[PDB]
């Protein structure tokens, strides 16, 4: 029976993989591309052949969408997995890391490094990269629907994508490196760069239509050795994308001034320690500064990446930024990476240069491991702690919206808040209390004028003992 | 009893889902797409028909 | 605290046997775990870092396997250089807490001649007389002791001291101290040790009498 | 490579302060992020004390020793210490200085895999309040019913000595096999006592000579004692003067 | 490894099974019957909301689409195949028998019984009964798309189904029969039909409207004994319906004058052959007596089946009859199982009662197999033949065109032939020479005012030694 | 090598079609039925909308 | 159930007619839509003649035998014949006759798989331009080398007959083990001839009697002959008169 | 017409064994064949109809399959009630064409006793003397004969004659018959046959001389 399962079944089986994981979803996305073009076709054919003479799913805009701002204790908060749409589940073997998911207007993003067995030191499978198209069910109700997917063709040397929605585009950057993490091997790592455009309504002849995958031949770097972005997501500013990034600047050009460094209430830090967590390794070669990357399509044909800088003020280490734009300015989240564990997501006061107005918040923390806790603010050389994103889903009111992990050490018990600045409103646990999770992506936008909230929940499964990103489209109520 | 197991309950049936995996669902997608043209060539003819207004002044 | 019980405690295994340890920790961490070999004498030595992966240096016959809270440290083909102490070690938070320890020993039978030795004269001009009862290469080392006084169970009085298991014939020794006085001594006649063992099938008792040389 | 060393008193006296040193040998303590130390008690399990940063001064210390466990440091003599605060009996242990290790994965998650790579060779500080004495030596002489087959054995009994060890060698270091040196217990009285014996076989007994070679470095004890049966004629000979 | 194959693999294919080939082809097929009813909802929004004031496939309709019409030896035709999008093609271990096909303006329908193993001692696997679309693939071609799809719970006893399309439904009239096939174990047949309607657009939750599968509680017989659909297709005539059948005639009340049965040019034939030869063995008890079942909807909740008989001019043996709406007047197929074994079709002077003005053709005929061969008009005693239709493709110059086997005896060699009544004007083989075959149905329309035919050719495939029925979409063609 | 072949290139992968084809290729092909009906329903507000005439006489 | 059986001549001159007849017992011809002829050449494999409807009189031929083979009826007396034409000695053959059976599956499709389920008995027919006659038999008499490891055989030669079959017994009936009745072969000149012997030990030659019994009735021979040794002393006494 | 070529035309196989016996056909008959037993002085018994189906009162070591050009019927256990011809049957058109036949032989090997026979005095009376050289007991069937008449290979003058297989030891007897003349029969004195077959190493002759008795 080794001539049957060697030839009739096993060349077939993966006929049957290739074809109902590869080209059976590709052709229903592109399917799905060719309903939503044709419906824009038509429409425009209304609106010129009936315009007569005499002889959906959309961001956050300034509508006032009423959503609960009294803080509750009952359950008002439903979660609902939407995470069956997409290629999240994988067999039992593959741990799925390094995750985005990234709006804006209706159209997102997703890529996932597929590894094999452990999530550490796995082999790295395949990486998809692929946009679609956020949607209604039919319970009132959106899930994802991915219309092009794309996958490059080294899967080990792409890392760091950022993504950006422009203009029924989508442009995801990336990172090259073929010598392991740039965070990590950052003495070594080429400094380069790739960017791949992707069509949110791809077509079906469309080959340097939908991945015409950019060459990056000027960075404007600046005082900084290396630029990587760094982040899930980003803003368009008419033909101006800014993906979210790090600047690898060397120790010895970095000037900082200790009196800084707010050792006031804590008797455990020198006024030493906030210069020397600012890299991953306090004796290390380079510095993570996070910022923006400004790229503006009016350049020409070979445009020009150029890293924007943040502001020093509440300045940590370089972590995975995300600038979105709700409410019509963008807010920008800044994870805790370093002694700073509070949440660090403010409103950006202006983009050119990165000056970000930090929400004053003291409610909401993330789980670092060992030095620097949920609820630390003393000064301590760490680079510990976890992604857990916050939507401003309410500017009048100043409330925000997103997964956050309630343990103080252990990165369990994944939690979606909504919360004001000083007092967490309510909440929905989304899993048992001792559910390990990871990085969440929080999302939000208008379904109907409802703010529904995808968060992008790496929950690890306790059954088959690896970690899926778990989607969780969560209606914001307006009945408390 | 297990080569009678996988030349009824998997052999067959492996063959039919791949006939049916990469012959006929792909086809019928395929024929779906050329339905979706169809149908909008089709709604598109319509209003180019059927919605059109001329009239000389009084 | 994350706890970490290991299962079983001591485990004994021929050369050549597939051992799997096991690490079972309280709260659930991913794969954030180290094994340990501590050598008798000597420093631990990482194993099987991750839960999965084989160290530089670490022979193939040690393999990791399981997540979760569940863990698995299998030794496929047990050879000599691996009966020592095994440890692990979770990474995830911070106190890192290890495991309690597994004991590994070589499962080879083997039954105790049984030795006892009389204080001597200048041990009994000391002030003490201890009576010391000798059990030389034997297997397993979990054993029994009683000490007998003119044929009366004595508790209370004992010390005993079992060396760790020699790399030559694989067995141990014992040596059981009953700490008396020099009048206590006199006050008896007859001085005896029981020994029961698995590879005996009647309890070996030592003696000797006072007034006998 | 980097090589460790501890260094420090096996003798603490309780309600005092433990001063160990793990000086590092092959390596500076301006590289390696973290620097561990981890204790053992005997019979027990493994369990980790605290870090130091090495390039800082930021610590972590166990919370089931979170108000005694004081790490310093020396950056010039590449040496950090450890002091153990109002020390008790319970606290006797191996206190292992332990090179520590991050493993990274993917930095966008900060949270690494910890391990120790490089330890040291440890040193045994056992909670006493005993003085230093030296041991007293007395054969186990054997006899008629120190015999099992062909087989007669014969040792030393070592007792009442402090600190550990002692090096208990036979005849000089000649005599290797069918020695067994027993590892010491404490006393109810506070004082250190182990056994040591050699299984002969039983037609060399009167032929070959067997001297225990007992050597206490910190009370400067060398003990040299002979075992021989025990006589049993000497004694009856009481004589009928008429 | 029995374990693993028993739990982990075997109901997993088993779910794939039931999947892919049960729910995801239904829902695919709906979700074409969605796009369809869309488009027809939003065509008539706009003849409503457009429509202001002032203060695809079809069948042969009487247009002149020009044909080639002069007899040419070229390979003018190019034969098509179009089989793939249905479940035609099994694994290699079952027989498709008992086929179907009946196309009425662009809507079909498709039956099959799939067997296991041989073609005639096989079991009986199921049977599909799946009315569709008629649709245009991406190159001016047309391809079949099965929307609805039905099985009756017990294959075992449902044959000889007839099934005419009626106004975006389709009905299907069957033969219910514990007993075994209806003409063979006549006598104790328990003379019970039952219509099983479809819709060609069903819905989501369409329980009742897609498949309300009727019952018949009055059937008008007449003389006859029983009553049998027998055939593949029908026409409509408003809301009456006329389902192609047999009626078992007791062979005491049949009344046959031998003196019409033509033995003027033939000298091994009694005039006593043409009456023994109706039935399907000269001491039958039954008679097989071709005709139609006028079946009109407008009398209430429970209609009747009536039986209308044929003419006795040109009288054989009941074969499948196939009658067809052709440029405006049906046209009667009524296929060759006896001994006038030229090809048997004609106009319909008038259906109730049924006289078919029958075709002199004398360049068409059917293989026989022992007695009655290709070109035997000699009245001999034989149940001999095959089903070879032919559809009206032009009646201005009275030209048809079908499938047809170009051998004596042994039914093999499937030839697309287009024609004349006396003269066969082009021809392609759609196969080799010894490629065996049997039933073939050939139904045309017009796509784009072009007339295409779809011949459903049950091609033994010589592969893997099992039936399939081959369609072959045969464009006549206009140059010569 | 049989059952490393089995739980190599047949199971894992048996699971990948299962996942594949019972959670996610239908719930495609029912957003896709609902992105039919919401480009119907939008489609047909449009022409409710932009196609509506109305004139008093002069 | 029905049961056939064919009769008719074994003995055809050549270039005439072949008078069959398979009369039908357990079913009416009224029944059975075909009725066939097959006939098997001895040494070739069979073929297949041509049917009859048994109600109708419609036939069917083979078309290497299409212009000589009639197959009459008799709807009364339930049989039916065969008329094969210009016979010659290539149709030496065994006509069956055999009931007809169609298997129709599925009636939309008039193809039925055809055999031959009851068959007749038989009947060796060769065509023959001899006459009639009776055979000649002369023993097989046993010699010195007619021995083979204590066997030694014994039988008769059958020579010059017409037709086929004669019945050669042994000894009434009565010898059995064995017998080994050789089929005939044609002459030459047209007349057959068989062999039969009979293997017994060669110890019993002299003491038990052994005679073929052969019985040839279309010519009314029955001949017994006994099997004898071959006397080897009577020709050597020729007598020496002085 | 339809051409029904089998292989083997002649088979042979011990009980018990699994024989596969073909029957190929010219044009290609999708399934409608039959397979036929004809016993030896017996009327053929039809097996396997439609290429697959057991036929009732076949017992279950009959099985058929295959269809198209290629056909195979299948014995799985032979049994000693089965060693006869096989013929197929094609029934898809007309012509009905069987098959040349398969026959099946019970594969005994056995060596023959060679008799041979000088004619009698009353059949020299007759006018002719057939020499008889007899063969008894042998397998395989196809053997050679040559009859040597003074040394000399004599052929147009024999007529053999072999008997179908025994059911009782599973052998043949042979049965070859020189034809000639008085005259020709007293013109030489040596009469011998040649026996070459599979189990016999040598090539046995028998032979006899005129003038001896």
């Amino acid at each position: 029976l080794a001539d049957k399962i060697g030839t009739e079944i096993g060349p077939k089986v993966s006929l049957i993989d290739t074809s109902s994981t590869i080209t059976i979803p590709a052709n229903i996305g592109l399917l799905g591309s060719k309903i939503s073009q044709s419906t824009a076709s038509i429409n425009e054919n209304v609106n010129e052949k009936c315009k007569f003479t005499l002889p959906g799913v959309s961001n956050l805009v300034g509508l006032p969408n009423n959503i609960c701002l009294q803080k509750t204790s009952n359950q008002i908060l439903k979660p609902k997995l939407i995470s069956y749409t997409l290629p999240v589940v994988g067999q039992s073997g593959t741990c799925i890391t390094d995750p985005l998911l990234a709006m804006d207007e209706g159209y997102f993003a997703y890529s996932h490094l597929e590894r094999i067995g452990s999530c550490s030191r796995g082999v790295s499978k395949q990486r998809i990269i692929g946009v679609g198209e956020v949607l209604d069910r039919g319970d009132e109700v959106p899930s994802l629907f991915m219309t092009n997917v794309w996958t490059p063709p080294n899967p080990n040397t792409v890392y760091h994508c950022s993504a950006v929605y422009n203009n029924e585009f989508y442009y995801v950057l990336c990172a090259v490196s073929t010598v392991g993490d740039p965070i990590l091997n950052s003495t070594y790592w080429s400094g380069s760069l790739m960017m791949t455009r992707l069509a949110v309504k791809p077509k079906s002849n469309g080959g340097g239509y939908n991945q015409h995958q950019l060459a990056l031949r000027s960075i404007e770097k600046g005082r900084y050795d290396k630029v990587m972005p760094y982040g899930p997501s980003g803003i368009k500013q008419g033909d101006t994308l800014y993906f979210p990034a790090v600047g690898f600047l060397v120790r010895t050009e970095f000037k900082y001034n200790d009196s800084n460094c707010p050792i006031t209430k804590c008797q455990y830090s020198k006024p030493e320690n906030c210069r020397l967590s600012m890299g991953i390794r306090p004796n290390s070669h380079y510095i993570l500064r996070s910022g923006l990357l400004k790229y503006n399509l009016s350049d020409g044909e070979n445009p020009k990446v150029v890293f924007i800088e943040i502001s020093d003020q509440r300045l940590s280490i370089g972590s995975p930024s995300k600038i979105y734009d709700s409410l019509g300015q963008p807010v920008f989240y800044q994870a805790s990476f370093s002694w700073d564990t509070m949440i660090k997501f403010g409103d950006v006061l202006t983009v050119n240069p990165l000056v970000v107005n930090w929400r004053n918040n003291t409610v909401i923390s993330r789980p670092g491991q060992s030095q620097c806790p949920r609820f630390n603010t003393c000064p301590e050389i760490c680079w510990e702690g976890v992604y857990n994103d916050a939507f401003l889903i309410d500017r009048i009111n100043w409330i925000s919206a997103g997964v956050f992990l309630d343990s103080n050490q252990t990165a369990e018990n994944p939690v979606f808040t909504v919360f004001k600045d000083n007092e967490i409103l309510y909440r929905a646990q989304l899993a048992s209390e001792d559910t390990n999770a990871q990085k969440t992506i929080t999302n939000c936008f208008l379904l109907k004028n409802k703010i529904w909230c995808i968060s992008l929940v790496e929950i690890y499964d306790t059954g088959d003992n690896v970690i899926r990103p778990k989607l969780f489209a969560v209606k914001i109520p307006e009945q408390c | 009893g297990l080569a009678d197991k996988i030349g009824t309950e998997i052999g067959p049936k492996v063959s039919l889902i791949d006939t049916s995996s990469t012959i006929t669902i792909p086809a019928n997608i395929g024929l779906l797409g050329s339905k979706i043209s169809q149908s909008t060539a089709s709604i598109n003819e319509n209003v180019n028909e059927k919605c059109k207004f001329t009239l000389p002044p009084l | 605290d994350i706890q970490m019980t290991q299962s079983p405690s001591s485990l004994s295994a021929s050369v050549g046997d597939r051992v799997t340890i096991t690490c079972r920790a309280s709260q659930g961490i991913i794969d954030y775990l180290s094994w340990y070999q501590q050598k008798p004498g000597k420093a631990p030595k990482l194993l099987i870092s991750t839960a999965s992966n084989l160290e530089s240096g670490v022979p193939s016959r040690f393999s990791g396997s399981g997540s979760g809270t569940e863990f698995t440290l299998t030794i496929s083909s047990l050879q000599p250089e691996d009966f020592a102490t095994y440890s692990c070690l979770q990474g995830y938070t911070t106190p890192y807490t290890f495991g309690q320890g597994t004991k590994v020993e070589i499962k080879t039978v083997a039954a105790p001649s049984v030795f006892i030795f009389p204080p001597s004269d200048e041990q009994l001009k000391s002030g003490t007389a201890s009576v010391v009862c000798l059990l030389n290469n034997f297997y397993p080392r979990e054993a029994k002791v009683q000490w007998k006084v003119d044929n009366a169970l004595q508790s209370g009085n004992s010390q005993e001291s079992v060396t760790e298991q020699d790399s030559k014939d694989s067995t141990y020794s014992l040596s059981s101290t009953l700490t008396l006085s020099k009048a206590d001594y006199e006050k008896h006649k007859v001085y005896a040790c029981e020994v029961t063992h698995q590879g005996l099938s009647s309890p070996v008792t030592k003696s000797f009498n006072r007034g006998e040389c | 490579q980097v090589q460790l060393q501890e260094s420090g008193p096996g003798v603490v006296k309780p309600s005092e302060t433990l001063s160990l040193t793990c000086a590092v040998s092959g390596g500076s303590i301006s590289d390696t992020y973290r620097w561990s130390w981890i204790r053992q008690p005997p019979g027990k399990g493994l369990e980790w004390i605290g870090y130091i940063y090495g390039s800082a001064t930021s610590t972590y210390y166990n919370p089931s020793l979170s108000s005694r466990v004081t790490i310093s440091k020396d950056m010039s003599k590449n040496q950090f210490s450890l002091n153990l605060n109002s020390v008790t009996a319970a606290d006797t242990a191996v206190y292992y200085c332990a090179r520590d290790y991050q493993y990274y994965y993917s930095g966008s998650y900060p949270t690494p895999h910890n391990w120790f790579d490089v330890w040291g060779p440890g040193v045994l500080v056992t909670v006493s309040s005993a003085s230093t004495k030296g041991p007293s030596v007395f054969p186990l002489a054997p006899s008629s019913k120190s015999t099992s087959g062909g087989t007669a054995a014969l040792g030393c009994l070592v007792k009442d000595y402090f600190p550990e060890p002692v090096t208990v060698s036979w005849n000089s270091g000649a005599l290797t096999s069918g020695v067994h040196t027993f590892p010491a217990v404490l006393q109810s009285s506070g004082l250190y006592s182990l056994s040591s014996v050699v299984t002969v076989p039983s037609s060399g007994l009167g032929t070959q000579t067997y001297i225990c070679n007992v050597n206490h470095k910190p009370s400067n004890t060398k003990v040299d004692k002979k075992v021989e049966p025990k006589s049993c004629d000497k004694t009856h000979h009481h004589h009928h003067h008429h």
